[PDB]
């Protein structure tokens, strides 16, 4: 019996991410951030953006 | 991700042919849709795919 | 300056190409590949760019 997992990577949410959940959420400083699957370095800062 | 609790892929079957990340590895990876498929194939057919 | 806007601006919009890899973004490979079979596209992507 063969079982392959056919996978496409799209926009899409995932709501599961390792045994680790919350990881609260530091602002105004240089962090290494992973949102939604994606992955980056930057500063998390607030703005007007509707 | 899948499931991390129930984990076969270390030593507990007959043969192991993997490509990439074991599915312990597959934690840190975020896909979208996963399709598994199921199907019987002979001891020839193994080498085609 | 149009020249000079545009040059930096062709410059940026390159990165975004991926040169024949799977993805332009370095994160999408690492997350994924082990490093063995992973040196080989970002070397490939390295050159390119």
């Amino acid at each position: 019996r063969v079982v392959v997992l056919s996978f496409e990577l799209l926009h899409a949410p995932a709501t599961v991410c390792g045994p680790k959940k919350s990881t609260n959420l530091v602002k105004n400083k240089c962090v290494n951030f992973n949102f939604n699957g994606l992955t980056g370095t930057g500063v998390l800062t607030e703005s007007n953006k509707k | 991700v899948a499931d991390y609790s129930v984990l076969y892929n270390s030593a507990s079957f007959s043969t192991f042919k993997c490509y990439g990340v074991s599915p312990t590895k597959l934690n840190d990876l975020c896909f979208t849709n996963v399709y598994a498929d199921s199907f019987v194939i002979r001891g020839d057919e193994v080498r085609q795919i | 300056v149009n020249q000079n806007a545009q040059a930096l601006n062709t410059l940026v919009k390159q990165l975004s190409s991926n040169f024949g890899a799977i993805s332009s973004v370095l994160n999408d490979i690492l997350s994924r590949l082990d490093p063995p079979e992973a040196e080989v596209q970002i070397d490939r992507l390295i050159t390119g760019r």
